[PDB]
């Protein structure tokens, strides 16, 4: 892990630096987008000058035949139309290869991530991951994907996606590998105009363990801040569509009696479910007092508002004026919060919303019953090991340019 | 298309077999239920069955006399009522709940407690 790290690209003072201790020099050439909510992740374009070049330390420039090593990062690959990207053409995004094409290379194809390793002689080996088109909800398209590559010179080279091993090939037939002095983050030879997101690039001087890859997958993003649908930080005062992870083919619509329905099947474009369907919500801080940033953290006290128009917002509340155990979620047209709050929490990328009374009493987690979105306390004792456990897990879909559906 | 049949007039102590034909979904994705409605009372849940796990659920004032059942094809729901009392004179409705929802059972359910409701069959326990 941190002991074996020889290159850690992190953000500091309007630039990117190496925090491994070997003092590698990172430079930005052109227009490199920096995410304002998380400046460690950056975007590179191909319609203009946009690249990030890492001049490695002379110590860490790989020039061995037996030393194991690993490479880790996260990549975000948008599929704007799911038609403009339908071109069989391999294009390189990360290039640590010399003039004689010795070294390593991370390239992309249509819904495909390719790893290539070549020695000084020219013997090469390739690993690949094809996640394919979306069949319902895709966990990879326009989302942050954790890529890890381990290399045992006396054994196999393995590729891991989100901590799961997916492709291993022997590299025993490769000799001396002298990688490039530079690590170039740039989109080259791409058939179309696009951008690519990269974050948390790390180089280790050993073959990473599976548990080490899992710890990296779980702790590199901030575990205290909630995540949205794409894997970015969940934001306050930001419009989001809702997605229930147990019924991913359904969306939430508004009823005339202020209740919320779930019997609405998502329309499909080819085999991909439409993401921008249903009601829109906004998260608002209860106790503002200018508490730093707009990031939604665990155990936060928030209000969930429904967006009727661009200017009109109406709080969502749990109707406790019923004999049922589960409380249906209603829209307060008057603006009355009904003396309730919502507590945010998360398991991994999935978010939970606990409706609570102001006196501290629990009303329940946000889930659904039959046709209607409700708040229920049952989810408290059945967070796992039940077919209905995932009914309280929600994803917030932000309408972005990287995912277009018309 | 939820349709119920088998209700009618019986004397105290008689027997009936209510059946409920279902079109559009199987009982593997839905939990089935029988709910009663007295003329001057609100809706009262009678019974419920899961087809994936044969665990059944009954109400206290009705257990022992009623038996809920499901056919091997999972398209027809049955309720065998025996030793009928005059308190059972009500309209009986077939109901279907999404199994993936919150599995709580309310004794006085509203219309949103189940996905689909039937047309209702009348059961009357009277002498003359």
């Amino acid at each position: 892990i941190k002991s074996s790290s020889v290159l850690n690209m992190r953000y500091k003072n309007d630039k990117y630096v190496d925090t491994s201790g070997y003092d590698s020099n990172i430079n930005i050439n052109g227009d490199v987008y920096k995410y304002p909510t998380n400046k460690n992740q950056f975007g590179i374009y191909n319609d203009k000058l946009s690249e990030v070049n890492i001049s490695q330390n002379d110590y860490i420039i790989y020039d061995n035949k037996y030393k194991n090593f690993s490479i880790s990062f996260w990549v975000r690959i948008p599929n704007y139309d799911n038609k403009i990207v339908n071109v069989n053409n391999e294009y390189t995004i990360i290039n640590c290869m010399r003039d004689n094409n010795s070294g390593w290379k991370v390239s992309l194809n249509h819904n495909e991530i390719i790893w290539t390793l070549q020695d000084n002689a020219g013997i090469n080996q390739k690993l690949a991951f094809n996640y394919g088109n979306a069949n319902g909800i895709s966990d990879y398209i326009n989302k942050w994907i954790f890529v890890t590559i381990t290399n045992d010179r006396l054994g196999d080279s393995k590729l891991y996606i989100n901590g799961n091993l997916i492709d291993q090939k022997s590299i025993l037939n490769l000799g001396n590998i002298h990688v490039s002095d530079n690590i170039l983050f740039k989109i080259v030879n791409c058939s179309y105009t696009r951008y690519i997101g990269i974050r948390y690039f790390n180089i280790f001087d050993k073959e990473l363990d599976e548990t080490e890859i899992q710890t990296l997958y779980s702790n590199e993003p901030n575990t205290n801040i909630l995540k949205d649908f794409w894997g970015n930080y969940l934001l306050y005062d930001k419009e989001y569509y809702l997605l229930n992870v147990l019924k991913p083919n359904n969306f939430i619509d508004r009823r005339k009696d202020s209740t919320l329905s779930i019997n609405n099947i998502r329309s499909t474009i080819l085999l991909a479910n439409r993401l921008y369907s249903g009601i829109k919500v906004k998260i608002q801080r209860v106790n503002n007092s200018s508490t730093n940033d707009n990031l939604v953290r665990k155990n936060d006290q928030v209000y969930i508002n429904f967006v009727a128009s661009k200017t009109h917002l109406f709080p969502l509340y749990a109707d406790t004026a019923t004999t049922n155990k589960e409380k249906t979620i209603k829209i307060s047209s008057s603006g009355n919060r009904f003396n309730q709050v919502v507590v945010m929490n998360s398991v991994g990328n999935n978010c939970t919303m606990n409706f609570k009374n102001n006196n501290g009493n629990n009303i329940g987690l946000l889930g659904f019953k039959a046709d209607t979105v409700v708040a229920s306390t049952w989810y408290y004792t059945h967070m796992r090991d039940h077919t209905n456990s995932n009914g309280c897990f929600w994803n917030f879909i932000s309408e972005e340019h990287g995912w277009q559906e018309k | 298309q939820l349709v119920e049949t088998g209700g009618g007039l019986v004397k105290p102590g008689g027997s009936l077999r209510l059946s409920c034909v279902v079109s559009g979904f199987t009982f593997d994705d839905y939990r089935m239920a029988w709910v009663r409605q007295a003329p001057g009372k609100e809706l009262e849940w009678v019974s419920s069955i899961d087809s994936w796990s044969i665990n059944t659920y009954y109400e206290d004032s009705v257990k022992g006399r009623f038996t809920i059942s499901t056919d091997n094809a999972k398209n027809t729901l049955y309720l065998q009522m025996s030793s009928l009392k005059p308190e059972d004179t009500a309209v009986y409705y077939c109901a279907a709940e999404d199994r993936l929802g919150v599995p709580t059972i309310n004794a006085h359910p509203s219309k949103y407690d189940y996905n689909y409701w039937g047309q209702g069959t009348q059961v009357t326990v009277s002498s003359e």
